[PDB]
């Protein structure tokens, strides 16, 4: 058949790097007609009852089932609906409504954890990644001794920076791998991916 | 920084879990007074030796605060001796039965919580506490003061976990 | 006709603390025509629901009833578990798709005991407990008030305790009459608000 | 326990340090691209181009038990949106960075206004735009730049401090 189906598993980053919120659809079922993909919005307040004004649509590109709302068109801090329209020359469909607020779906990228610049010991250093340094973030560390057995050791609520921060207790193996991922601190985000891992020795 | 080997979500729930629990004993310690006129666990203080009630010790816990593996080592085996003394109680009685099965529950899942979290985090010991001896409660009167007892060495016991727990959450 | 099993949704759980027990309900979808049967299955996890820990007894439902419960005998309170519910037809089986909750996470909240207290111009004196089953959970609680006139607006209090003996409010000068009600959520952890609890109508002073 | 719910402070100080960092993005502009570098060397401008500074009365607790303080607030950034809007963009190199800087002060004001609103806290009389000064030349709007990034920062530090109160997380 050719009717254009209610597409799904509609989701939205806003990324800083680009200053706009990103949005990306499932379409399904490969129609043999030409069809189009409208990513539609308008502002609105929290639970999104109040259809306030309409955000420009946001066109998708011909192969990509996804398109950008450039943050000219965002009111952030501020809940809106977004949903996708298909529109096919047999039909119409529309996705469930989606109520965000952009700055609740920002994509964090890991912290920059180094070894700074006693026995058993290692000293780290840690920056958040600068695009999200307003944010108020909260992070976990984790390390593990380089051994046939993966056993990560988890320190959890760790601050957004540290100067210097003197970890201990690391005589297990030779080497350590650590990594680290932060979190918006008290309000709605998503763990960020956790950083490439250090391979660090620890003083003898 | 405020950095600490225990989630704080794990902290809050164990905070809970404790309160919980201090309430179902608080229920059962006016029970066994309201059904049987026990209500001073002081008199029936010597009896403790004589019926082998076991202490569960908390040595390790205003000691540290970054490394807690036996810390909270010792938080699960108390709840899980205490878990063996109500359980040897065999209910007490009828009217009992059900508000100690109430209390043995709740302290069952709070050890089995912390046991599990303890492995999550990797430091469950190879060596699962060896269930403490457990006492005998012979006679209806021994099971009663047993009761009370048991109960009141519980309440004990989680007035230092709460305090233990509660400073835990703010590191 | 008879057409086989759709997989089931807006599948939700709540803790009971009067019973004692997680319900949970599901949407089934079209009728089949076909005597169906739908079990409630599950198993404990740890968090994220990856970890596949022991089987909680299957929870059967009864027919046309579109919801079971799990008496608390089976649950392991304070540790994930992941539920899901199974339609199967004499044409077929469907399942929707796990949830992973902790039965304490989803515990059914009944508002606050609120009562005014039988004791300078426009005060009123407060009183408020929680709700018993839940005493021992943590609460924070908002109150609102508005005096009772031409659209009253509600003025809010924020970020209460979960119970105080007396608790003075003043200014209270628009009106002979106000309104109070409080509503009270598990501080810290995961809950919903409970409702708002009944209309309290108090005069304040003078 | 507030009149105002944390949730709201809690993202009121996120906007602060992002407006604070819109600022000196536009402050390091200004210096990379005009050698404009340190505000204190245009301070006697605030006078010829008419530059106000946005006031903050002691906003700890005052007649009102918030209502004010933050009418206060809302009224600065206002003050501030519009000032940014009278540089009119600076210069195509600014533009982007400048632009950035007046959308970010301009929810944020918007955002306190409806939390007010919601709370039936809003100022009775709301807010006519004032005398904007005028950034006739180029020299200007550069200079004007400076000075307005500069006491929005002024403005912002206190805002941070009075908000980090309310708030104790
Ligand atoms: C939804 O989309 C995300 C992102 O593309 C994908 O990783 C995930 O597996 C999808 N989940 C479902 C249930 O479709
Ligand atoms: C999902 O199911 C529950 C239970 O029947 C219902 O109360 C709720 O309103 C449903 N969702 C929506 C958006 O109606």
């Amino acid at each position: 058949g050719y009717p254009p189906a209610s597409p799904s598993n509609l989701s939205c980053l806003m990324h800083l790097t680009t200053n706009s919120l990103v949005c990306q659809w499932e379409p399904g079922p490969e129609t043999h007609l030409p069809t189009s993909f409208i990513l539609k919005s308008f502002r609105s307040r929290a639970d999104c009852q109040y259809q306030g004004d309409t955000i420009p649509d946001c066109v998708a590109k011909k192969r990509q089932n996804n398109c950008s709302i450039p943050r000219k068109n965002l009111l952030l801090y501020q809940y809106m609906a977004i949903w996708v329209q298909a529109e096919n020359m047999l039909g119409s469909s529309e996705s469930p409504k989606l109520c965000l607020d952009p700055m609740d779906v920002v994509k964090l990228e890991p912290p920059m954890l180094q070894a700074l610049d006693q026995p058993g010991c290692l000293w780290l250093s840690w920056k958040p990644w600068k695009p999200s340094e307003y944010m108020e973030q909260e992070c976990e560390l984790r390390y593990q001794p380089q051994l046939k057995g993966a056993n990560w050791t988890l320190v959890f609520h760790l601050p957004s920076s540290k100067d210097q921060f003197e970890l201990c207790g690391l005589h297990q193996a030779p080497v350590y791998t650590l990594q680290m991922r932060c979190i918006r601190s008290s309000l709605p985000g998503f763990w960020s991916p956790w950083s490439p891992g250090l391979q660090l020795r620890p003083t003898m | 920084g405020p950095a600490s080997s225990l989630p704080q979500s794990f902290l809050l729930k164990c905070l809970e879990q404790v309160r919980k629990i201090q309430g179902d004993g608080a229920a059962l310690q006016e029970k066994l007074c309201a059904t049987y006129k026990l209500c001073h666990p002081e008199e029936l203080v010597l009896l403790g030796h004589s019926l082998g009630i076991p202490w569960a010790p908390l040595s390790s816990c205003p000691s540290q605060a970054l490394q807690l593996a036996g810390c909270l080592s010792q938080l699960h085996s108390g709840l899980f001796l205490y878990q063996g003394l109500l359980q040897a109680l065999e209910g007490i009685s009828p009217e009992l039965g059900p508000t100690l099965d109430t209390l043995q529950l709740d302290v069952a899942d709070f050890a089995t919580t912390i046991w599990q979290q303890m492995e999550e985090l990797g430091m469950a010991p190879a060596l699962q506490p060896t269930q403490g001896a457990m006492p005998a409660f012979a006679s209806a009167f021994q099971r009663r003061a047993g009761g009370v007892l048991v109960a009141s060495h519980l309440q004990s016991f989680l007035e230092v976990s709460y305090r233990v727990l509660r400073h835990l959450a703010q590191p």
